[PDB]
RNA sequence: AAAAGGGAUCAAGACAAGUCAUCAUGGCCUAAAUAUUGUGGGCUAUAGACGUGCCACAUUUUCCUAAACAAAGAGAUGCAAAAAUGUGAAUUUUAGCUAAUCUCAAAAAAUAGGAUAAAAAUAUACAAGGAUUGUAGUCUGAAAUUCGACUGCAUGAAUAAG
């Protein structure tokens, strides 16, 4: 019931190159 | 309707004044010049009532008002009437007959 | 810069940025049927609340050569971006000369 | 996203919540852009303002709001010193 | 601070309440101006009911112009302050209505017809060709000048208790 | 304007008609039949041009009596898909007779042009010509516009 | 003067003959992302390829 | 007359003396003056005492003046303790709604507070 | 036309269309000075009434072929058919291979052609590129 | 007399008085207002445009039957087209003569 | 360039007459009138278009009833001036697709006009699409006939009667003089 | 018909006039950077002050009602009817046309009626005006916070014609 987790599912590290 | 009309050669009067001089004026420029100075007053005059026939019976007042010589516009014509009986010898004056003849 | 051709295969006035929004429309040619499904799912208020969230942030990731916003017409004689003719794929002036000297068929010097 | 039919703008934030009493580091974001959700309601963000990651820690009262809101990006204009 | 120029700051009695309204309404009827038209003959109590009379103007005897004006019979857009007295032209649809006026209080019928026409083809005027017709002939006009002071909502209303009508007491009143 | 939705508003805020208006709904009940007046009368109604609404149902009413009386058996009838028709407005104006005006004759017009003349007000020559002559500009001897070319104008 | 609801009976028809989506409630379905036809080739042949030399 | 305190001339429309209220405008007062069979045009003058006296109650019960520039100073406070943006300009007096600042921010400057004048 | 019965009514001038552009003269600030530029098109129309719709074919093959230079053409082909239009081109199918029968000599290709690969996939891309783009 | 326009009377198409007497003009000035029947049909322009266009077209056909009449349509000025006409604008100019505001500094 | 074609319409067009064929009217049967484009040699996205047209009365299967239910299924596609049923397509790559369509449609707009299931006899053919345009003409009673002139001769003497008389009566007001005799009579004041 | 009108065009030379940031080019410079790529920000800052524009400061204005009259241009990188829903922006759904055919699309002022006045200055009569701001929405687009265009409600600044 709560969409909360897709945010951080597809929180993949490393999305901006460098920081 | 004025017969005449003032017009000034710029500087020709000393001092930096101007020569004022009249001149008259055809029956167009006479009739212009009287009904823009009705519409004149009657555009300076307060609101009375309402409808379409505000400002037309405004006008009519004025045209009453200048055949019974009690119109504002009777000074106005004698006014500059007076300034072509003061200015009246300009016409042969000095300084336009001598614009360059004294090199 | 990985959709950048290895070979150069544009015809024109190459540039830095004529190279660029080269780039752009041949990777949004490629994605545009994709980038329609997300825009198709985000849009219908019938599909589940989780459905339109996924295909929300996905759209998201897209990168920015695939936005069609990110195209913009360009001059293939100068390679300027402001003032220019979508009918001639110039710009006004490159239009004006070209005109005047015949190379751009029909056109000519309007008095009326 | 501002027609409300179709949801908030919604971006991919390592928003993992922290284990009981763990010490968590401020998630450090450039997307200005991204709806001030519920559920990260207390967090501690960095929100970048073109130059600099501002702090930011997320009330009850800043849900609806973007992240870039609290970061300013140009400096105030003062005459003189 | 701010150093750019800004211009400086700086009558009869007014006229009453009611004064401006009821200048562009007034109806002038006369006109001392005009002069008076020789053989114009007044209008009989049965002069409207006649088919010869068709394309004579007559003149409105002076009672019936009272009454006419008690009920706003005329109206500012129609010309009566143009001429000395108020006289109407008989035409072909005056005598129509007024042949079946005639008739119908005669026989104790009720005619109920509508007046329907372009622009300004005188229906209101022919509304004025029957009240006078029905003040010569001893009547009871009943005459709503304008039907629009009833729908604009510019008059007080109130309800009827326990039915869906509407009263307006300040113009059944005047 | 009685052929209409009023624009009062009620304690709900919702229009009234101009028929629930009392003095409203007693010319028309008249109008319409139902109140019988028994010594007799008549109810006349007219319409206006100026400042005046257009109702379909008040247009169609008067359209369908003129074809009766006309003799005539294609009567109009109403649109079956406009909504701007009101059926309390058909029932009062459905047995009422109609009396369209239009321009005067030209034998009218003179006695109307004469009777201007002889007041000082048209400084012309009243002959056959010259009533023909406003007969055609006022749209066929419509009264109105005969007397905007001959004493509201700008020559005399 | 129609019924509303005898109305949709041949607004239904219609879509059933001529294969269209029936929306009587006016839902938003995203079909008008379906009904844009695609620009992408169109805008992709913009700058002409290098030709021959 | 007298209507929540407030005194009016009797050459005064009733739809704008209702209108002067902060709060109330062309949409509520159109509403009032309908539940109590008051034509738009009424004059000040013509209202009947009760009727007068039903308006003050029903004016009481609304949230108008006081009432409506809490919610309206409240927003604008609350704007300024979360450190936004939006908060900073109404702090600074400086246009609030993206707008150019190089030139003509006068009515900026006079009117944008922390506590507006309603 | 005369000469195959085809009775042609025109030309008909139809109305010039007109495109306009105003740029100005210098590539840089000096906007005060612009002019303005144009490209008029000048057209006209045949109509051809109780045509034979093949003799009608034949009028446009000749003028393609036969085609002036700086001119392009447009024809909207009218045509009278009976209901049942699906079984009616089923039919045709022989009696259009029988014409065919030595134009398939024109194309040729290789025993399965791969490059082609999905077959209407492939003349859907084609026309888009023979044709710009659209 | 009667005299159409667009299958409209002359009343009900201009609501002019001074656009009225423009169209019949030329009937108006040889006084034969009463000896002709007129059915026009106008295109374009505006309400004084398009009478005045009504005038030039009854005197050319109103000369059909009466020829002599040039002489005195000449006078009344019901024979002469006016070319007059809407100026274009061009560029550098708000209108076809308005320019802009022109700074010395 | 001039002689090449002055040389092609003298000996290659003559050769044209020997392939024409004579025009043959439709029969009743052929009650469909198709519409394609062509743009000789060039390839442009709006050549795959066909429009069909076609006119309720043409078929003769369909009764009355089932000919306004046609009318009504056809919806913005129906010319109520005219009386024809004008639809296209452009769906598919290829004219024969978009023919094949269409003919199949017609097959189907015809077998729903048949359906017994429901007339829609209820329902009134809804006109709101279509502008109609009112054409005005030359009233017929304005032409100078032979019977015509007599009545306008009579119309032109009892005028001059009307004159006459009122002239003989001295009634003939002129509003030029009556003012002039008031103001020149001391009546004024 | 005619006393016609407008547009384009308008030299050499000078102003070392403008442009090495369209393009092109001589010389001189950068070549792990004065080159190339992405995320976010900025070009939208604001004490004072200068330029063009819009609009308003009611009485020939504005507001309400009604059954008039245009031209030109745009739609294959698309103009969208009719119908239905919403106070509204707009939405749902596509008929037709890729066009003297179909659509945008409706002209407005005007003409003719009608309403409002102590229409701001005597505090119990604060006119017209629509800036500023609060709030709820809609459309385009990954994305509308810095920083978009429209809509509803509420708020109601200066402004007496300079
Ligand atoms: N029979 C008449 N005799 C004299 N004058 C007349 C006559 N009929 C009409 N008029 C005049 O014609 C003008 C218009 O007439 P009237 O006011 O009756 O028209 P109307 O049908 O009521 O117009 P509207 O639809 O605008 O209300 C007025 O000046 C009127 O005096
Ligand atoms: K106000
Ligand atoms: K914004
Ligand atoms: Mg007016
Ligand atoms: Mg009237
Ligand atoms: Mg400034
Ligand atoms: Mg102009
Ligand atoms: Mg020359
Ligand atoms: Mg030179
Ligand atoms: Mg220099
Ligand atoms: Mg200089
Ligand atoms: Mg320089
Ligand atoms: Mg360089
Ligand atoms: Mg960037
Ligand atoms: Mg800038
Ligand atoms: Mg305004
Ligand atoms: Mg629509
Ligand atoms: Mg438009
Ligand atoms: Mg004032
Ligand atoms: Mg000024």
């Amino acid at each position: 019931d709560s969409l909360t987790d897709l945010i951080s599912g597809y929180a993949t590290e490393n999305m901006n190159p460098g920081l | 309707a004025p017969l005449i009309k003032m017009r000034g050669y710029k500087g020709l009067a000393g001092g930096g004044r101007s020569l004022e001089v009249p001149q008259p004026i055809p029956a167009r420029q006479r009739r212009s010049t009287a009904f823009k100075w009705i519409l004149d007053v009657v555009n300076k005059k307060p609101s009375k009532g309402s409808g379409r026939t505000m400002f037309a019976h405004r006008v009519a007042e004025e045209i009453v008002a200048v055949v019974e010589g009690r119109s504002s516009v009777w000074d106005k014509r004698m006014l500059i009437h007076k300034l072509g009986t003061a200015n009246r010898a300009n016409l042969n004056s000095p300084a336009l007959q001598l614009k360059g003849k004294r090199f | 810069s990985m959709f950048r051709a290895k070979k150069l295969d544009l015809g024109c006035f190459t540039n830095v940025r004529v190279l660029r929004d080269h780039s752009k429309r041949k990777a949004f040619l490629e994605a545009e049927p994709e980038r329609q499904a997300l825009r198709y799912v985000i849009r219908n208020t019938t599909l589940p609340a989780r459905t339109r969230a996924v295909a929300q942030l996905q759209l998201t990731q897209m990168h920015a050569y695939t936005r069609p916003t990110q195209i913009r017409n360009r001059c293939i004689l100068g390679g300027k971006s402001r003032g220019i003719l979508r009918d001639f794929k110039m710009t006004r002036y490159n239009f004006r000369m070209n005109a005047l000297m015949g190379n751009i068929p029909g056109v000519k010097k309007a008095s009326w | 996203k501002r027609s409300v039919w179709k949801g908030p703008h919604i971006v991919p934030l390592p928003i993992q919540r922290p284990e009981p009493g763990k010490k968590i580091a401020p998630i450090r974001t450039q997307a200005r852009s991204a709806t001030i959700l519920p559920n990260f309601v207390g967090l501690k963000f960095q929100v970048h303002n073109g130059k600099d990651y501002i702090d930011l820690t997320v009330t009850e009262e800043m849900v609806g709001h973007k992240l870039g809101e609290f970061s300013a990006t140009r400096k105030p204009f003062i005459w003189g010193k | 601070q701010k150093l750019r120029f800004k211009k400086t700051k700086k009558s009869g009695k007014p006229p009453l309440p009611g004064e401006r309204k009821a200048y562009r309404k007034k109806i002038v009827l006369s006109n001392n101006n005009a002069l008076p038209v020789p053989g114009l003959e007044t209008l009989r109590p049965n002069d409207l009911a006649k088919q010869d009379n068709v394309g004579s103007v007559k003149a409105l005897p002076e009672d019936v112009v009272d009454a006419l004006r008690a009920m706003e019979a005329f109206k500012p857009t129609q010309c009566w302050g143009i001429f000395r007295q108020p006289s109407v032209l008989i035409r072909q649809e005056t005598v129509d209505l007024t042949k079946k006026m005639k008739a119908a209080g005669a026989d104790g019928k009720t005619i109920r017809m509508v007046i329907e026409g372009n622009r300004v083809t005188g229906k209101s005027l022919l509304l004025l060709q029957a009240m006078t017709h029905a003040f010569m002939n001893d009547w009871v006009v009943l005459h709503i000048p304008e039907a629009q002071e009833l729908t604009t909502a510019v008059t007080e209303y109130a309800p009827i208790e326990n039915s869906p009508l509407w009263t307006q007491p300040t113009y059944t009143l005047k | 304007h009685i052929m209409k939705v009023s624009d009062y508003r009620n304690p709900a805020f919702e229009l009234i008609h101009s028929h629930d208006l009392a003095l409203v709904k007693l010319f028309t009940d008249c109008l319409s039949g139902a109140t019988v007046m028994p010594n007799g009368g008549a109810v006349l109604g007219a319409t206006t041009r100026g400042n005046s609404p257009r109702s379909a149902s008040m247009e169609l009413a008067i359209a369908q009596r003129e074809a009766e009386k006309a003799g005539e058996k294609e009567v109009p009838q109403r649109d079956p898909y406009s909504k701007k028709y009101d059926d309390r407005v058909e029932a009062v104006m459905k047995s009422v007779e109609i009396l369209r005006l239009k321009g005067v004759s030209k034998t009218e017009a003179r006695g109307l042009l004469e009777y201007w003349a002889a007041s000082g007000m048209l400084k012309k020559r009243v002959d056959e010509s010259m009533v023909s002559e406003k007969w055609t500009l006022s749209g066929n001897g419509v009264v109105g516009e005969m007397e905007r070319a001959s004493l509201l104008t700008m020559k005399a | 003067s129609v019924p509303r609801a005898r109305l949709l009976q041949l607004v239904k028809a219609r879509c059933e003959l001529f294969s269209t989506t029936f929306n009587p409630e006016g839902i938003r379905t995203g079909n008008k992302i379906l009904r844009q036809r695609l620009k992408g080739p169109a805008l992709a042949t913009y700058y002409p390829r290098k030709n021959v030399g | 007359v007298f209507i929540l305190g407030v005194n009016f001339n009797e050459h005064k429309l009733v739809q704008k003396a209702l209108e002067s209220f902060y709060g109330l405008g062309q949409q509520a007062s159109a509403r009032i003056l309908a539940k109590y069979s008051i034509h738009p045009r009424a004059k000040m003058g013509t209202l009947p005492p009760k009727i007068v006296t039903a308006l003050t109650a029903e004016l009481s019960t609304m949230t108008i003046e006081n009432d409506a520039r809490r919610l309206v100073l409240d927003n604008i406070k609350r704007l300024r303790d979360m450190g936004t943006y939006r908060g900073r300009r109404h702090a600074m007096g400086l246009p609030v709604r993206g707008q150019q600042t190089r030139n003509q921010i006068a009515n900026a400057r006079k009117l944008n507070k922390i506590e507006r004048h309603g | 036309a005369y000469y195959l019965g085809l009775p042609a009514f025109g030309p008909v001038p139809l109305p010039r269309m007109i495109e306009r552009w105003t740029v100005p003269k210098s590539h840089f600030i000096f906007k005060k000075s612009q002019e303005n530029f144009e490209r008029v098109t000048l057209r006209r129309l045949i109509q051809i009434k109780d045509g034979h719709p093949e003799t009608v074919q034949l009028w446009l093959a000749f003028l393609q072929k036969h085609a002036y230079y700086g001119i392009g053409m447009k024809a909207n082909v009218w045509e009278f058919s009976k209901l049942g239009v699906s079984k009616a081109m089923d039919e045709s199918k022989s009696e259009v291979e029988k014409l065919l029968e030595t134009r398939w000599e024109h194309l040729s290709h290789v025993s399965d052609m791969k490059g082609v690969g999905n077959f209407e996939d492939f003349l859907a891309k084609e026309r888009l590129r023979i044709s710009g783009g659209r | 007399g009667e005299v159409l326009v667009n299958g409209k009377t002359l009343a009900e198409y201009f609501g002019r008085v001074h656009d009225r007497e423009s169209a019949v003009w030329a009937l108006r000035a040889t006084n034969r207002i009463d000896k002709y029947n007129v059915w026009v049909k106008v295109e374009g322009g505006g309400t004084t445009g398009q009478a005045e266009a009504i005038t030039l077209a009854i005197a050319k056909a109103l000369l059909a039957h009466e020829p002599a009449l040039k002489p005195a349509l000449r006078r009344a000025g019901c024979v002469t087209r006016d070319p007059r006409k809407v100026e274009r604008k061009k560029h550098g100019h708000v209108k076809a003569r308005k320019m802009p505001t022109w700074v010395k500094r | 360039e001039f002689r090449e074609y002055a040389r092609i319409a003298v000996w290659e067009m003559p050769l044209l007459s020997k392939y024409a064929k004579p025009f043959v009217p439709p029969t009743s049967e052929e009650v469909l009138r198709f519409r394609y484009t062509t743009y000789m040699g060039e390839f442009h996205p709006a050549d795959r278009k066909v429009v069909v047209e076609f006119c309720p009365k043409d078929l003769r299967d369909l009764s009355e009833v089932q000919q306004r239910k046609l009318m009504k299924l056809a919806g913005p596609r129906y010319n109520p001036e005219k009386d024809i049923i004008k639809m296209s397509c452009e769906k598919f790559e290829h004219q024969a697709q978009n023919k094949r369509y269409l003919g199949d449609l017609i097959e189907k707009m015809i077998a729903a006009a048949k359906d017994p299931k429901d007339t829609f006899e209820d329902i009134p053919l809804d006109t709101r699409h279509h502008t109609f345009t009112k054409k005005i003409s030359f009233p017929k009673e304005w032409l100078l006939t032979e019977e015509r002139k007599k009545e306008l001769e009579a119309a032109r003497q009892q005028a001059l009667l009307k004159d006459a008389e009122k002239v003989v009566q001295g009634a003939l007001v002129d509003g030029a003089d009556v003012v002039k005799q008031y103001l020149e009579s001391g009546a004024a004041e």
